[PDB]
RNA sequence: AAGCUUGAGUCUCGUAGAGGGGGGUAGAAUUCCAGGUGUAGCGGUGAAAUGCGUAGAGAUCUGGAGGAAUACCGGUGGCGAAGGCGGCCCCCUGGACGAAGACUGACGCUCAGGUGCGAAAGCGUGGGGAGCAAACAGGAUUAGAUACCCUGGUAGUCCACGCCGUAAACGAUGUCGACUUGGAGGUUGUGCCCUUGAGGCGUGGCUUCCGGAGCUAACGCGUUAAGUCGACCGCCUGGGGA
RNA sequence: ACUAUGGUUUUUAUU
């Protein structure tokens, strides 16, 4: 298998319903026997410009182990649902302890 | 240049051992395996001319060894060309 | 790899004294050792030594005195592309008698003196002064 | 140093102009300065630092 | 792909051939045929109202489903075949329930592919869902301009329509004349771009080819009798006038839109 | 000069005394991309007669 | 004819790259549409017009369409055989370089003829066209304006592909092995000793300007030599005509 | 926002 980070920016005042929206498509990687190590918040951060009308993000980390011929099927599954921008996939070396 | 397994395979399955890398027939097989792995890269990339420049020299290194082997022993040369996919 | 072993021998000697080095080293050959023999036997070098069996290597110990430079001109004349030969009646003079000439003859590497005392001609090995 | 993803930490190393001081006039290590200027590149690509001073 | 022909004759020296090895060879599905009766350019009273047409082979029409819903029903491409009129071929679709129908094949002209319909399908060329369910920048072929209709836009080789703005029950999309139209979001299309994209690279060929295509020669208005075309008369080879149609209307600069009832859909046209 | 200093100034800047021709300032040191290097020299100072 | 093995070739585990190709992707903006707030000017000049407004421009906000290149970071700082390669991903890929081991056994090194690699302009075949822009139009400037000024705008700039073979391809250093001198400012692999030294001896690969020896008519080259010694291939013949 | 048009020829060398 191959490892990826896959981080979602997430609006802090919808951060209790956005992880369930990502889990509306996780069948696209658990169908390939992918293993998901958190799909969870890390901590609020501030931006130098607004993303989805807000200068802040809640940062929700997936941390996944999967085959290599399914990472383009997964990023195409988010091509039109308007939850993925600038990849944020960050391949290889896998997660650090508790993501620090 | 190829992965730890893509070579061995060849060096022990067509040769004798991974500590007998230098045998002439096995170096011609290691070049043939390297050429055929790149026949899965080129004609799928219809250009990539600056990387295709490597494949151009790999067939020249295979020509260097085949011609020198034909002058070194004609029976080993004639055996090799029906044990690899050579001279069509 | 090496296209002229004796051009490297002569460069290692000629420039070694200009680098003021005590000794210089190279892969050893019975041609290099025969050239080192006549250079010691006519008093231009101090010692030559070989070590090894499957990788034989030569070390030449350079000769020094009260003045400056013991070897002042060491010119090959004959090269593997274009060779130069000499005959008994015309065996060469070097720097009007300041130097001597070396030849391979039909017997081995020797002085023009030892050649004219056997009646031999042959290829030039070096002119030394 | 070792991280680029948290701005509450990264902001302690930069000026209020988004810059750093050259290594040989701060006594800092050679690759540490390259990795610091690269952490600033990665933090701009993560939208934690600006592309323009406008607005 | 498209290829040249041997220069061994006139016409053949310029004519282009369309080739594809992944078309099925066999017997066409006759329940989806309309033999298509000809008119020779004549009205219902036997009088000519359209010129330059008559003769050639019958060509006919291949029928597509004008009531295509099939929501939730998976299907497969059973056949990919030649059409005597459609430049972008025709595909036969076989539903899991339970008929054979003709559908307009998108880019890649693929056989043995599995395709869906309805609001749950994944966004792919040839996967059909309402324009209510698609984002801005999306590409569509076989587009209907009123909900539930048999389609009228983007059905020719290399054709498509793009959606550029959206609000509630209506989407705003662009047309090839510099127009931009407001259309109902309940329209479903067939999603993507029409395949082949090379049939516009063509030259007519030999003069007898127009006769098997059913295309008839022109007549110069200055050689016609002076009362049947305003350009007639003669004598001779002098025309001291500004050019007109056979009905005495100037050919240039006369803009003809006179509809008065469809302005409500316009977003880029001007009077 | 490209300065952002605002409020209490008059007479359209050029505020630094002896800034161009016969020194000050810089060009000591005009060649080889080192133009602003004497500012660094006289800040890393320390002594100027070094052995 | 047959050996030997340090140079050559390959293999384990590692170092750093805007090198190449395939399929994706931002920041922001000249332009353009539309809804707020708002009023008679915008742009250029020694003066001005053409153009864009007065029907609401320019302005500034809110939300979009559009094609296409990298600013801040960036440093002659990297890569490629070379004109060239730079915002950021995912997937394939040629080459350079090291530590310790294992095979081949002269395997090196240059190349007649040959077969190959494009920067820009231009072209063949389609697609596209936001800004810019040969040609060209609109107005001035001027003796003229053929140019500078200034608004538009086709060819082009761009893409998947195919031709062309050419340059200031200039780091003007043919290519390749060996032997070397001090500096500034950047960078990367590694062995060894209680670290008698809370620390130090030993060594491989690159990179951009200085400045020695040696080289030259003088400029300059300068360990990535135009230097010392050697191997192979190519080119020139006073000027103009040409 | 700056001006076309005024051709051509010259010396110290000896004691």
């Amino acid at each position: 298998m191959r490892h990826y980070e896959i981080v979602f920016m997430v609006h802090p005042d919808q951060s209790e319903q956005v992880p369930g929206m990502i889990e509306r498509y996780t069948a696209a990687i658990t169908g390939a026997e992918g293993k998901i190590h958190r799909l969870e918040d890390w901590g609020r951060r501030q931006l130098a410009y607004p993303i989805n009308k807000l200068h802040k993000a809640h940062y929700v980390l997936m941390n996944v182990e999967a085959p290599q011929e399914v990472i383009d099927e997964l990023e195409t599954t988010f091509r039109f649902n308007d939850a993925v921008i600038r990849s944020m996939v960050m391949r290889t070396k896998h997660a650090v302890t508790e993501a620090s | 240049s190829l992965s730890t397994e893509a070579t061995a395979k060849i060096v022990s399955e067509f040769g004798r051992d991974a500590n007998d890398t230098g045998s002439t027939e096995v170096q011609v097989a290691l070049l043939t395996a390297q050429i055929n792995h790149l026949q899965g890269h080129f004609a799928e990339h219809k250009k990539d001319h600056h990387s295709r420049r490597g494949l151009l020299r790999m067939v020249s290194q295979r020509r260097k060894l085949l011609d020198y082997l034909k002058r070194k022993d004609v029976a080993r040369y004639t055996q090799l060309i029906e044990r690899l996919g050579l001279r069509r | 790899s090496m296209q002229d072993p004796i051009a490297d021998m002569l460069t290692r000697i000629r420039n070694g004294q200009a680098a003021n080095k005590a000794a210089v080293t190279m892969p050893s050959s019975k041609l290099k050792v025969a050239i080192a023999n006549v250079l010691k036997e006519e008093g231009f070098i101090e010692d030559f030594k070989v070590e090894g069996d499957t990788k034989p290597e030569l070390e030449l110990t350079l000769k020094y005195f009260q003045g400056k430079a013991v070897v002042e001109s060491i010119q090959r004349v004959s090269r593997p592309g274009l060779r130069i030969y000499k005959r008994k009646d015309e065996l060469p003079k070097v720097m009007a008698g300041l130097g001597i000439a070396v030849v391979s003859t039909s017997k081995g590497v020797m002085t023009d003196r030892a050649a004219r005392q056997a009646g031999l001609g042959g290829e030039i090995i070096c002119y030394v002064a | 140093e070792i991280d680029y993803k948290d701005i509450a930490t990264l902001k302690n190393y930069i000026t209020e102009s988004g810059k750093i001081v050259p290594s040989r006039i701060t006594g800092t290590r050679a690759k540490y300065q390259r990795q610091l200027a690269r952490a600033i590149k990665r933090a701009r690509y993560l939208s934690l630092l600006p592309y323009t001073d406008r607005h | 792909a498209v290829v040249k022909c041997k220069p061994t004759s006139p016409g053949r020296r310029h004519v282009v051939k369309v080739v594809n090895p992944e078309l099925h060879k066999g017997k066409p599905f006759a329940p989806l045929l309309e033999k298509n009766s000809k008119s020779g350019g004549r009205n219902n009273n036997g009088r000519i109202t359209t010129r330059h047409i008559g003769g050639g082979h019958k060509q006919a029409y291949r029928i597509v489903d004008f009531k295509r819903n099939k929501d939730g029903i998976p299907a497969v491409v059973e056949r990919l075949e030649y059409d005597p009129n459609r430049s972008a071929n025709i595909a036969l679709v076989l539903y899991k329930d339970g008929e054979r129908r003709y559908i307009l094949a998108p880019k890649g002209l693929k056989a043995g592919d599995q395709i869906q319909s309805g609001v749950d399908a994944a966004i792919k060329p040839g996967n059909t869902l309402p324009m209510r369910n698609i984002p801005v920048g999306s590409t569509v072929h076989n587009v209907e301009m009123k909900p539930g209709k048999g389609g009228q836009l983007a059905r020719s080789a290399g054709t498509y329509v793009q959606i550029v703005a959206r609000d509630g029950a209506y989407v705003t999309l662009r047309l090839r004349s510099g127009e931009m139209r407001k259309v109902e979001a309940d329209c479903r299309a067939t999603l993507g771009e029409v395949g082949n994209a090379e049939h516009m690279l063509r030259v007519l060929g030999k003069a007898g080819a127009a006769r098997w295509r059913g295309v008839r020669p022109t007549v110069r208005g200055t050689a016609m009798n002076p009362v049947d075309h305003p350009h007639g008369g003669g004598e001779g080879r002098n025309f001291g006038k500004h050019p007109v149609t056979p009905w005495g209307v100037q050919t240039k600069g006369k803009k003809t839109r006179s509809n008065k009832r469809t302005d409500k859909f316009i977003v880029r046209r001007r009077s | 000069i490209k300065v952002r200093e605002n409020e209490p100034f008059d007479v359209a800047l050029r505020r630094f005394k002896r800034s161009c021709e016969k020194a000050g300032v810089l060009a000591e040191v005009r060649r080889r991309e080192f133009y602003e290097k004497p500012t660094t020299e006289r800040k890393r100072a320390k002594a100027s007669a070094v052995k």
